């Protein structure tokens, strides 16, 4: 529910990228990652734990750990930098939280 | 039919005293308990609806609370204008039933 | 698939507005629709959502007793009756589509795979 | 807003009398109009309720003998009391109900004696 | 077989005013298991027998699902009068089908209450049978017209049920499923085992 991802990623071109989603007992829940480029509608980079949708680059890799889900982008191509959000469903709160 | 037992009746108090009218129902009227105020020789006017909500215009002195079977009505400050008769209505069952009434 | 939107315009504070989201391509009655609003220079926020059988998933804590969401599977139309708008409501409202499985015996999870261009509302 | 009532008086037992409930700033075709009577020196008791669509409900004591109808031409509510007994002597009010039996606004009232 | 589980086992249910209509065709409908289940508190059938459901075949069977409070299950009948039977969901006088209701206090009732389930209270006319009205416009309660703002004589046409676990019998949420067996105008598609 209390999703928290630091807004500071400055991965050098070509190097592996890692984005962490902070949530209490986040391993039990399913983490969904979204990417929104400026002036563009957000897209679904990753929906389930380490489960990619069709027609996306292999770079985006997810790993929902016990307490901190991680979005890893290996072999970062030139550009392709935008805002990334992790969202989960809280059954107790009965509303979707997108974090920040 | 739900019996809206209302007590005390013909209650009299000094200015400023708080009066707590208790109106109990035989069956669960979960939150449906209206309170009406009838001035002498005039039609009654509603004060509290759903036994918590205060009708627009009504002074904040009047207040109602309670749910389930037992409900309570409080005029708080006893304004001299408050002298009237108060009724409790279930308005939920098909034969809506008014209480006995209190001659405050 | 395409999700056309309409009804976005400047609204005086305290008034009401209705947003419509026409849907085409996919089976409207076999997926869950969501309303997501994004303030300028801010993150995403989940407003409302309705499942396949016209069952409202829920509302955000802020917009709870003011916004009512409805759908019409006959004409593939999603609606959001905004009411009593305030300054905070000013944002861009997307019309996303959940691509998850049918929710049965609980097991509720939502991932909005398909989005659409939103209609800005100004208060 | 106002609900003027008229048509009271003295009626021979077993006679028929119809009351009138004039309305202003209201549409009798809506607003869940109703009638509430009060016996002299007694408590209130519900009599009849008219839905906006047309559905009517009557109290068991006044069932059959009492009929409620509306006239949308002039925004008036009518209560045709076919048969009158000694108990029917009371004060009749027509009230606007926000819900089914909320009675937010009340009429002036008319007196009926049998 | 036939898709009936999703109707009777959905996590969420539609509201009365916006009741969902599920069209069922080209299936083998086993109504016997529904009647066998003791969970369904109400299984009243009009113009048909529970055993004849499998024996007699129909086509274009519709399923209407909505949640109402306990004491309003009586208003779901071919001939009835009520605020939800005249403005939310009205069955035809010649209705031929079964109405299925069962308590769901453990699922729908929120501890603090929610606006997920709500019903229409104000409507000028009476709904025709098998008609739904999802319009949300400010109701006008008098001569003076009303704008978008709502105040005196300006009422929102919908009110929300106060479903809570503390509510007693007669106010707890009850799932209601209405099965409409349309006459075999077309070739039979929904036949029993
Ligand atoms: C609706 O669900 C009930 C519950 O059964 C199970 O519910 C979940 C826990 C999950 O395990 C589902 O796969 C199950 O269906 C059904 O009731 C019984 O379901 C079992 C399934 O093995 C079946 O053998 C029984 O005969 C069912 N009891 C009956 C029919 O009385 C039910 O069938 C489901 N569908 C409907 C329309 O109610």
């Amino acid at each position: 529910y209390e999703l928290t991802q630091p807004p500071s990623v400055s991965v050098a071109p070509g190097k592996t990228a890692r984005i962490t989603c902070g949530g209490s007992n986040i391993g039990s829940k399913s983490v969904h990652w979204y990417q929104q480029k400026p002036g563009q509608a957000p897209v679904l980079v990753i929906y389930y734990d380490s489960d990619r949708p069709s027609g996306i680059p292999e770079r985006f890799s997810g790993s929902n750990s016990g307490n901190t889900a991680t979005l890893t982008i290996s072999r970062v191509e030139a550009g392709d930098e935008a805002d990334y959000y992790c969202q989960v469903w809280d059954s107790s709160s009965d509303h979707v939280v997108f974090g920040g | 039919d739900i019996v809206m037992t209302q007590s005390p009746s013909s209650l009299s108090a000094s200015v400023g005293d708080r009066v707590t009218i208790t109106c109990q129902a035989s069956q669960d009227i979960n939150k449906y308990c209206n309170w009406y105020q009838q001035k002498p020789g005039k039609a009654p006017k509603l004060l509290i609806y759903d036994a918590s909500n205060l009708e627009t215009g009504v002074p904040s002195r009047f207040s109602g609370s309670g749910s389930g079977t037992d409900f309570t009505f409080t005029i708080n400050s006893l304004q001299p204008e408050d002298i009237a008769t108060y009724y409790c209505q279930q308005y939920d069952n098909l034969p809506p039933t008014f209480g006995g009434g209190t001659k405050v | 698939v395409q999700l056309q939107q309409s009804g976005g315009g400047l609204v005086q504070p305290g008034r009401s507005l209705r947003l419509s989201c026409a849907a085409s391509g996919f089976t409207f009655d076999d997926y869950a629709m969501h309303w997501v609003r994004q303030a300028p220079g801010k993150g995403l926020e989940w407003v409302s959502g309705i499942t396949w059988n016209s069952g409202t998933i829920g509302y955000a804590d802020s917009v709870k007793g003011r916004f009512t969401i409805s759908r019409d599977n006959a004409k593939n139309s999603l609606y959001l009756q905004m009411r009593s708008l305030r300054a905070e409501d000013t944002a861009l409202y997307y019309c996303a589509k959940d691509s998850g499985r049918k929710l049965l015996w609980g097991r509720e999870d939502y991932y909005m795979g398909v989005w659409g261009k939103g209609t800005t509302v100004t208060v | 807003v106002q609900l003027v009532e008229s048509g009271g008086g003295l009626i021979q037992p077993g006679g028929s009398l119809r009351l009138s409930c004039a309305a202003s700033e209201f549409i009798v075709s809506s607003n869940y109009m109703s009638w509430v009577r009060q016996a002299p020196g007694k408590g209130l008791e519900w009599v009849s309720l008219l839905y906006s669509g047309g559905t009517t409900y009557y109290a068991d004591s006044v069932k059959g003998r009492f009929t409620i109808s509306r006239d949308n031409s002039k925004n008036t509510l009518f209560l045709q009391m076919n048969s009158l007994r000694a108990e029917d002597t009371a004060m009749y009010y027509c009230a606007r109900d926000r819900g089914p039996w909320l009675h937010d606004y009340w009429g002036q009232g008319t007196l009926v004696t049998v | 077989l036939c898709p009936f589980g999703e109707v009777f086992n959905a996590t969420r249910f539609a509201s009365v005013y916006a009741w969902n209509r599920k069209r069922i065709s080209n299936c083998v409908a086993d109504y016997s298991v529904l009647y066998n289940s003791a969970s369904f508190s109400t299984f009243k059938c009009y113009g048909v027998s529970p055993t004849k459901l499998n024996d007699l075949c129909f086509t274009n069977v519709y399923a209407d699902s909505f949640v109402i409070r306990g004491d309003e299950v009586r208003q779901i009948a071919p001939g009835q009068t009520g605020k939800i039977a005249d403005y939310n969901y009205k069955l035809p006088d010649d209705f031929t089908g079964c109405v299925i209701a069962w308590n769901s206090n453990n699922l729908d009732s929120k501890v603090g209450g929610n606006y997920n389930y709500l019903y229409r209270l104000f409507r000028k006319s009476n709904l025709k049978p098998f008609e739904r009205d999802i319009s949300t416009e400010i109701y006008q309660a008098g001569s003076t017209p009303c704008n978008g703002v709502e105040g005196f004589n300006c009422y929102f046409p919908l009110q929300s049920y106060g479903f809570q676990p503390t509510n007693g019998v007669g106010y707890q949420p009850y799932r209601v499923v209405v099965l409409s067996f349309e006459l075999l105008h077309a070739p039979a598609t929904v036949c029993g085992p």
